[PDB]
RNA sequence: CUCGA
DNA sequence: GCATCCGTGAGTCGAGG
DNA sequence: CGTGTCAGTAGTGTCACGGATGC
């Protein structure tokens, strides 16, 4: 039916990264206010996407230790974000 | 070339029907060639650039 | 050949460029404009930069 | 002229055999994208139909070679593969071009580089830029020669990230995220903040056609109500700008070097004379000369 | 009085010349063409009194040309007859609402004739839903009113050209035989004194090769062309000889690659030029040949085909023209001059209207079905065949669908104001299929031709790249069934003007001489001067005896278009500003309330009625019930007809189309009278603007070269306030992970933004919405594998599970604000047929009330345009002696340059209409008012007047009216006989040192408002391929820093500003994001990177077998975050 | 990626250079599947050749997470990086 | 395609 | 050795389809 | 899977200028 070279076809667009850049900046600020253990666990679970046992194998710690560090560090980030007015 | 008959009336007086019709000949082609003359002008300009 | 291919006869310049295997020293206004360098003119020359 | 061609292949060390191809490269798909349409159907670049026709005829030639088909079919097939690659690289160069649906000539790979619509002139010599706007121009006699009046609504979006920065500094907004929502919603605090932002931050005004360098000049922005751009009456000669519906573009220099180039090199008050003749341009020209 | 025929308001005309013929139907061009196409009873009765015997409609003509269909044997036959239509499928407004096509089903009678079985089965076969033309002269395709534009094409016939050679500098000649359909044939004499012929663009054969192939002996050729030495040199320099030799020579150049048989070329050389299958000269094409060659000029037009005699007479016409001959008679033919043709002359340039343009597409669609018929005959059995089985209507309806859907002549209707719509329907376009390409049109096709007098307007035409290619039909002009444009003239018997009026074509006009409309004429009819200004063939104007005038013009405005005829004092404006005045009148915006102009021309009445945006009474009667919703008329016979008002409807261009009743309850109204008027209409007249009090003076520089100063009264009293309506639309589809649903529940949105929504997620009627407000709340399910690492962490640190949907709601675009006036919902669940893959569709209509703003573009009727530079308070405005402030301050400098004195004369007459006048009746009628009608000697304040084009008020009478202007309520005359008045500076109080010209001028609000034309962008969407910002305001894109603008940066030496524009501010993928972070962080602007567009250029040069590499200073090639594998 | 590199060299592309660039041959003439929107294997949009449609998402659907970064899938032959590679990975047609 | 400078 | 014919180029920006 | 009474183009009003192409 259509050809992109042919007129009358809308060109593909990509939105700006403003909202993503601002979220990344706020995440980086709340990340700096975390302990080296908690920061090096959320950056290995969400930034590197590993499994719970993968981070446990890397850091040389227990399985539940990674579960507990992630469980608190998440709430610690929610504390810092809600203290700065980040929308739920 | 100029028409062997001039537009004797002034715009204050008011041109006749035929005087107006013969005036539009040069008026339209005056606007018509201005687009082509600007095209060759901008073409010579970007060659000089 | 980059300043020429953007002027006129794009295919005619690109053919002779690949045949002669010409290498372009990116030191010119039109070239640095394309690649994003500071133009070697005005505030872009090494004296003021 | 024959030596001109032969000597190049001799000295350079590249064989002339490259003029005959055994394999043709395929441009990555995102440069020949196929988009979906709101009617359910699809639409692909003409390069895909040219690549598809080369693939179709090359696979049929592989069938004829395997089957031992008569030399008349194989040779007449090899001819069509030549015309297909010729269409992929430069359709229409030899003979009549490969028409698509509706007798439209398909755009070849070389068509992406040719002329005003080519890659060089359309996307390299000139580009579309962020931090810019456009509106109708209106004469402003009260303005000084180094000043221009731009609408408040234009300045807010033009200085949006700077406004968000000051909204979070003065604690009108908790975080930069809500500061963005405040500018998008136009909370009344931004108009007091925006005045602090545009202070002595020059902007560039432009009216096409940009014939000479004074077709773009720098000005000091002044927050004015309304939706029109207020231009100084003396720079009207440089822009060749009358006020019968004209529009001008505004560009905001961001870096410190760019603002300095506008403050010193491009300021309207520092460019009174014509660079072509040395005689002034920002002088009484119409009503002003009659008044004097 | 002016136009005392429908019951209109009494506008008093400054008319010294009577109107012999009243303006025809301005919509006849679109109407009559379509009535002939479908063979309506009105067209048939019109042709009946026209003298026609057995007339045939366009559809009947297609069916007769097609019938019959036969195979090679003749054992099977199919025929068609009796085309008829059932009632229309859906009303006009229902099609606009549901986005369908206005059409009526077409029935025909088809039958199969079997010669080998002797029996026939006849029945009725439905052909297809046929698009119907509305009463307003428009079609409705998918709910949008479109206009089929009449096309100017080269008429069929034989045409001759006198070209000058480039190298030898000798006068050459060429011939073209352009058929109405089929292959082309062009003879020519090159610079070597030899004659040749190109057949269907193919190779140029010697002219005797064609003569030998037709069966002409080499002796009879010398007998016919012996009087010229250039033909003796042609038969001598000829290569091959023989009847069966040159016939194969033509075969191998026309159809290469095929075995040449003496009868395979004998077959095509008969079918390509002499069989009605693959060649046809229309009745006009045959007639144009029978006149150009001077043969069969008496025989009834029965030959629909080219003949061999015509080919010989054409070569005879050419060879005589080459060697200076000026006269020729074909053997057995009438005498005819030997000359070259203009091809721009309106006798050789033909206009095809709506019916023909549709008929040709029907003809092509029928031919595609005919091939299906012949194929279905030889496949199916010869006894179970019915007309239903042989007919596949798919290519037929798809051919008319292809036409109305995609065509340069099927155009999106201009709907700024009623005048723009009427002008668009009367447009004559040279562009399009069969006409010419814009690249293939020189400065000769576009300029004015002397045959355009009274046929196409020499003023109304765009000034852009389409100048000359698009014209407007003259007022009194019409189209004959041949395709040429006729214009009426007054037949002068023996130097005596007669009321007998006859329409003449272009070449018919050249065979006579006509007198100018404003000729001094005796009350009996005899010309006052022996010598009168007379137009002659080839555009010659000269005096000539009164006993030589054959005809004369009907009206002075006979040469201008309807919009051009609406400019008062047009004879005092140059053609440049007059063009802009007519082009900008079509750009006027329908205001909230409309005022008819004080200074008019009389054309405003008929232009408004014929436009079709008012409501005229069909039959005489009384008003039974009147409401803002509908008007009911009780006829004399007893029947009732109710007209429904179109209230606050969006036009094609966002303007407000709003009709309002005029009559009240119990008002006797005649037939054809305006009972209600729509946009830009006041009491039935075109009200494109308002009457504003104007002062001609510079004012503190705020009106500096074409700038305009306005009184704030125009804002407080909604004088230049207009209504604008925008259409917003969104749909809920089926996606890969579920289905988009329209719901009020939107993730992470407060109950405050959703407060203006109902329970469905739709904004409620009446709610005022700014930009960014939610109109339709739609959510789309997004997959888990599509989440950002930060977004998945942000989802974990907020505990909000089950939010697998994202926000894709319909929000208000930047720059929009107004009241929601209407909602339309379409749901697949509720039997509404949506495109496959859609579950819900919502359309929201938002209306804004736009007051006049700073920068809004105003203009007059004389091409005097300008933007609003300053709107001062009412007290700041210079006010007259009695305190009434002026409304608009126009600069004086922009008046004597443009040569548009009409605005000055309108200002004078505008005040005289505002105040009134009384001529001194004592001691007789003064010497300046002797020519004025007695109705003009006394005028009341706010009187309406007409200044017809090339007639109307003269400066002697206008000067006399200023001397007797009526006093105000206090009894004081504010303006002087000069037309100037004493003004007071509202800012200081001191009176202005000199009197200033003050009056009333008609100003129009053009559709160029800052509310639309303002735009700005920090960041936003980027084009996916080039990674550069989008274009256009609607796409929220940035401005384009073009090639010339980069030269300006380099001329300044602003290197860093140039690098900044071309990198971080454009297509630097990582630079733009780090710049935005550096701004919100308060850091410094980082260093620009490499443009992504340059990466694409390299990757494209690679696809062209070019090994491009970037080398460092040492010489090693460096990659760009990529590698290469094999 | 600094912005100072002196020369930009152009030359004839050997048929062997075309293979050095190409991440695989485009055998079939098909484009995609007009239901699943998944590109057909060895087609003009093959993910084994040019790259994944979505980031870290393969064709056969076995590897959809980021933890398997850089794995060449054995069942569909697609690498697992971002779709940015679909703007720079070249293909080629081997002529008979 | 159509229009604005 | 020269007339022919092919290929090259033909202002900038903006708005709605 | 196999196919078979002839089965016949689209589209047609730019131009200046230089130099390789061609009888
Ligand atoms: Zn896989």
């Amino acid at each position: 039916v259509g050809s992109t070279d042919q007129s009358g076809t809308p060109e593909q667009s990509t939105p700006d990264e403003v909202n993503a850049a601002l979220d990344r900046l706020l995440i980086a600020d709340a990340l700096a206010q975390l302990s080296a253990e908690h920061r090096a666990v959320i950056q290995r679970s969400y930034y590197r996407g590993w499994s719970t046992a993968q981070i446990a194998t890397d850091l040389g710690i227990a399985e539940g230790t990674v579960k507990s560090r992630l469980h608190y560090a998440v709430r610690a980030l929610r504390l810092t974000l809600q203290e700065l007015g980040v929308t739920r | 070339e100029f028409i062997p008959r001039p537009v004797k009336s002034s715009f204050r007086e008011g041109l006749t029907v035929l005087e107006y019709f013969i005036n539009t000949h040069g008026a339209r082609k005056g606007l018509a060639d201005t687009a082509l003359r600007t095209a060759d002008s901008g073409y010579l300009t970007r060659r000089l650039v | 050949w980059l300043s020429a291919a953007s002027f006129q006869e794009t295919t005619r310049v690109l053919t002779d460029a690949a045949i002669n295997c010409r290498s372009d020293k990116l030191n010119g206004l039109k070239e640095n404009v394309i690649i994003g360098k500071l133009i070697p003119a005005g505030t872009g020359i090494n004296r003021y930069r | 002229k024959r030596l001109k061609v032969v000597a190049a292949f001799q000295q350079s060390g590249n064989s002339p055999m490259g003029m005959v191809l055994d394999a043709v490269p395929v441009i990555p798909p995102e440069l020949r994208p196929m988009v979906q349409l709101d009617g359910g159907r699809f639409a692909t670049s003409d390069l895909n139909d040219l690549y598809r026709r080369v693939i179709n005829r090359n696979n049929r030639l592989k069938r004829l070679i395997d089957l031992g088909a008569p030399e008349i079919i194989v040779n007449n097939e090899k001819r069509m593969l030549q015309e297909s690659v010729d269409a992929l690289f430069d359709n229409g160069r030899r003979g009549r071009p490969v028409t698509g649906p509706g007798n439209r000539p398909l755009k070849s790979l070389s068509d992406l580089l040719k002329g005003k619509q080519g890659r060089f002139r359309q996307n390299l010599l000139g580009k579309r830029v962020d931090y810019s706007g456009r509106s109708v121009i209106v004469v402003g006699p009260q303005l000084k020669l180094h000043q221009c009046g731009l609408p408040k609504l234009m300045a807010l979006e033009l200085f949006k990230p700077f406004v968000m920065k000051r909204l979070v500094d003065l604690n009108h907004a908790q975080n930069i995220k809500s500061a963005k929502r405040m500018v998008e919603r136009q909370r009344p605090q931004v108009w007091d903040v925006l005045e602090e932002v545009i202070a002595e931050h020059p902007v560039l005004l432009n009216r096409a056609p940009t014939l000479h360098r004074l077709g773009i000049q720098a000005f000091e922005p002044m927050l004015v109500e309304g939706k029109a751009i207020q231009l100084h009456p003396l720079v009207c000669e440089a822009f060749n700008a009358d006020f019968d519906g004209d529009q001008m573009a505004v560009h905001l220099p961001l870096s410190a070097e760019a603002q300095a180039e506008a403050r010193i090199l491009m300021l309207s008050s520092n460019n009174i004379l014509s660079p072509a003749s040395g005689r002034p341009l920002a002088m009484p020209r119409l009503d002003m000369v009659t008044g004097l | 009085s002016n136009n005392s025929v429908p019951g209109a308001p009494n506008r008093v005309s400054f008319a010294k010349l009577r109107e012999p013929l009243e303006v025809p139907g301005l919509l006849d061009v679109q109407t009559d063409s379509f009535e002939w196409l479908i063979g309506s009873p009105r067209w048939r009765e019109s042709a009946a009194e026209r003298g026609d015997v057995n007339p045939v409609g366009g559809l009947e003509e297609v069916l007769y040309e097609l019938s019959p269909i036969e195979d090679f044997s003749g054992s099977m036959s199919l025929s068609f007859s009796d085309p008829r239509f059932d009632d229309v499928k859906a009303p006009v407004d229902e099609c606009k609402d549901k986005d369908m096509t206005y059409a009526a089903p077409l029935f025909v009678t088809a039958e199969f004739i079997n010669n080998n079985t002797g029996e026939i089965k006849s029945q009725t076969v439905f052909m297809g839903d046929f698009p119907m033309m509305t009463e307003k002269g428009t079609f409705i395709i998918n709910g949008t009113e479109r206009v089929v534009v009449s096309q100017l094409v080269r008429s069929p016939g034989v045409y001759f050209d006198e070209t000058i050679d480039k190298s030898t500098d000798k006068t050459l000649h060429s011939v073209k035989v352009i058929p109405s359909r089929g292959a082309w044939l062009e003879f020519d004499v090159d610079k070597r004194d030899t004659v040749g012929v190109r057949i269907d663009r193919k190779r140029r054969q010697p002219v005797t090769v064609l003569l030998k192939a037709l069966g002409w002996t080499s002796e009879q050729i010398v007998e016919r062309f012996g009087f010229s030495e250039i033909m003796r040199s042609t038969l001598e320099k000829d290569n091959t000889v023989g009847t069966d030799e040159a016939l194969l020579d033509i075969y191998r150049k026309l159809r290469p690659g095929e075995p040449p048989t003496k009868e395979s070329a004998q077959t095509l050389l008969e079918n390509l030029f002499f069989k009605e299958k693959r060649y046809d000269l229309a009745r006009v094409g045959r007639y144009k040949v029978n006149k150009k060659l001077g043969l069969h000029v008496g025989e009834p037009i029965t030959s629909s085909t080219l003949t061999e005699e015509d080919v010989v007479a054409t070569i005879e016409y050419l060879v005589r023209l080459h060697e200076g001959q000026t006269t020729m008679t074909v053997p057995g033919g009438v005498e005819v001059p030997v000359e070259t043709d203009d091809i721009d002359h309106f006798g050789n340039r033909r206009l095809r209207t709506v019916g023909e343009l549709i008929q040709n597409q029907i003809r092509v669609g029928m031919s595609r079905m005919e091939r299906v018929v012949r194929e279905r005959m030889t496949t199916q059995d010869v006894e179970a065949i019915t007309p239903q089985t042989l007919i596949n209507i798919r290519p037929v309806v798809a051919a008319i669908k292809e036409f109305f859907g995609t065509s340069q002549l099927s155009q999106f209707m201009d709907q700024n104001n009623p005048l723009s719509g009427l002008t668009h329907k009367r447009r004559l376009s040279a562009l399009g299929p069969g006409g010419l390409s814009r690249e293939r049109a020189g400065l000769e096709v576009r300029d004015v031709h002397p045959s355009h007098y009274g046929r196409m307007c020499p003023i109304e035409t765009p000034e852009g790249p389409n100048i000359g290619l698009i014209g407007s039909l003259s007022v009194y002009a019409r189209v004959n069934p041949f395709g040429f444009i006729e214009t009426p003239y007054r037949k002068v018997v023996d130097g005596v003007v007669s009321d007998e009026i006859v329409y003449l074509t272009a070449d018919e006009e050249d065979r006579h001489v006509v007198a100018q409309a404003n000729s001094p004429i005796d009350a009996d009819g005899r010309f006052v001067e022996p010598r009168v200004l007379v137009r002659r063939k080839a555009g010659e104007v000269e005096y000539v005896p009164s006993s030589e005038v054959d005809y004369m013009d009907v009206s002075p405005r006979q040469m201008v278009s309807v919009a051009t005829a609406m400019i008062p004092f047009l004879e005092h404006d140059d053609a440049n500003r007059a063009l802009m005045g007519a082009n900008m009148q079509r750009q006027a915006v329908p205001l909230v309330r409309s005022e008819a102009p004080l200074v008019g021309t009389g054309m405003e009445l008929r232009a408004a009625i014929d436009a079709g945006d008012v409501v005229v009474a069909e039959e005489s009667g009384v008003i039974e019930e009147v409401s803002a919703d509908y008007i009911t008329v009780m006829h004399d016979n007893g029947t009732r007809r109710t007209y429904r008002m179109r209230k606050f409807a969006r036009s094609n261009h966002g303007t407000c189309a709003n009709q309002c009743p005029i009559v009240d309850a119990g008002d006797r109204v005649e037939a054809g009278q305006v009972i209600a008027d729509g946009p830009c209409t006041d009491d039935g007249e075109m009200a494109l603007g308002k009457n504003l009090l104007v002062a001609i003076m510079p004012w503190e520089g705020h009106n500096y070269e074409d700038a305009i100063i306005l009184s704030n009264r125009l804002v407080e009293e909604d004088v230049l306030t207009s209504i604008h309506i925008e259409e917003h639309e969104i749909d809920a589809r089926d996606t890969k992970l579920g289905a988009e649903e329209i719901t009020r529940d939107i993730p992470n949105i407060s109950d405050e933004v959703l407060a203006d929504l109902d329970e469905r997620g739709i904004v409620r009627i009446g709610a005022e919405v700014r930009d960014g407000d939610i109109l339709v709340g739609k959510v789309t399910p997004k997959g888990e594998t599509e989440l950002t690492p930060e977004e998945r962490l942000l989802r974990a640190i907020f505990g909000e599970k089950a939010r697998e949907v994202r926000d894709t709601s319909l929000k208000v675009p930047h720059g929009e604000s107004g009241k929601v006036i209407g909602i339309r919902v379409f749901s697949r669940e509720d039997e509404d047929e949506l495109p496959a893959g859609v579950n819900e569709l919502v359309r929201v209509y938002v209306a804004q009330k736009r007051k006049i703003s700073d920068g809004d573009k105003l203009a007059g009727r004389h091409g005097n345009k300008g933007v609003i530079g300053k709107i001062l308070p009412v007290e700041d405005m210079p006010f007259l002696a009695d305190g009434t402030p002026v409304d608009i301050i126009l600069n004086t400098h922009g008046v004597p340059r443009r040569m548009n004195i009409g605005q000055i004369l309108e200002t004078h007459l505008g005040w005289c209409a505002h105040s009134g006048w009384k001529v001194d009746a004592a001691k007789g009628v003064p010497d300046w008012a002797a020519r004025l009608p007695d109705e003009l000697l006394e005028a009341q304040p706010n009187a309406i007047v007409s200044t017809p084009v090339f007639d109307g008020a003269q400066e002697a009478e206008l000067q006399g009216l200023l001397s007797c202007t009526l006093p105000n309520r206090d009894g004081d005359v504010l303006v002087d006989a000069d037309g100037k008045a004493m003004l007071f500076d509202g800012r200081s109080g001191e009176p202005f040192p000199y009197p200033v010209t003050v009056g009333y001028m008609y100003i129009m609000k053009l559709h160029h408002l800052v509310d639309d034309k303002i735009h700005a962008r920090s960041t936003g969407p980027y084009s996916m391929i080039t990674q550069q910002p989008l274009g256009g305001k609607a796409q929220f894109g940035g401005q384009r820093f073009g090639e010339m603008e980069c030269w300006a940066m380099q001329a300044y030496g602003a290197a860093y500003t140039l690098q900044e524009l071309l990198t971080i501010k454009s297509d630097d993928t990582v630079g733009r994001v780090k710049v935005y972070e550096a701004i919100v962080k308060g850091e410094n602007i980082p260093e620009p990177g490499i443009p992504e567009s340059f990466k694409v250029l390299l990757k494209e040069l690679q696809s062209l077998c070019l090994n491009v590499e970037v080398l460092s200073s040492d010489g090693a090639a460096i990659e760009l975050r990529e590698g290469e594998d094999e | 990626d600094v912005n100072f590199f002196d020369e930009l060299r152009i030359g004839l592309a050997t048929a062997e250079d075309i293979r050095q660039w190409s991440y695989g041959e485009v055998k079939k003439p098909e484009t995609i599947n007009y239901r699943t929107l998944k590109p057909e294997k060895d087609g003009l949009f093959c993910e084994k050749i040019f790259g994944p449609t979505r980031d870290w998402e393969c064709y056969c659907g076995k590897y959809k997470r980021v933890r398997f970064k850089g794995i060449i899938c054995e069942r569909c032959g697609v690498e697992v990086t971002r779709a940015k590679v679909r703007r720079e990975r070249m293909g080629h047609i081997e002529l008979a």
